[PDB]
């Protein structure tokens, strides 16, 4: 231990949240809104048939 | 049906266990307990000469 030294990598804080510029593009895709609860969200048929 | 009661009807021991334990395997190291450590940041190092 007598190179590298920065914090002993505790990064992954900040300056390194990257994930922001795939969350921008995941909102500005056209991706679909596929799910499985049949779009209702609210089927409660006898204790979610599903 | 005891009359003198010596040391074997006497229940309820306690066993009087020892406080240690004797690992008698062999742990001399004179070699490491000679030389000395130092603390080195990476797996690799190195020395000159």
């Amino acid at each position: 231990n007598y190179g590298r030294g920065r914090e002993l990598m505790y990064q992954l804080e900040k300056k390194g949240k990257e994930i922001k510029r795939d969350l921008e593009k995941i909102l500005l895709s056209g991706q679909a809104r596929t799910d499985v609860l049949a779009d209702q969200y609210l089927t409660n048929s006898a204790a979610d048939p599903a | 049906n005891p009359t003198l009661f010596v040391s074997y009807d006497q229940n309820g021991k306690k066993l009087s266990f020892a406080n240690w334990i004797s690992v008698l395997s062999p742990q001399d190291t004179p070699f490491v307990s000679m030389t000395g450590k130092e603390s080195i940041n990476q797996t690799i190092f190195s020395w000159q000469t």
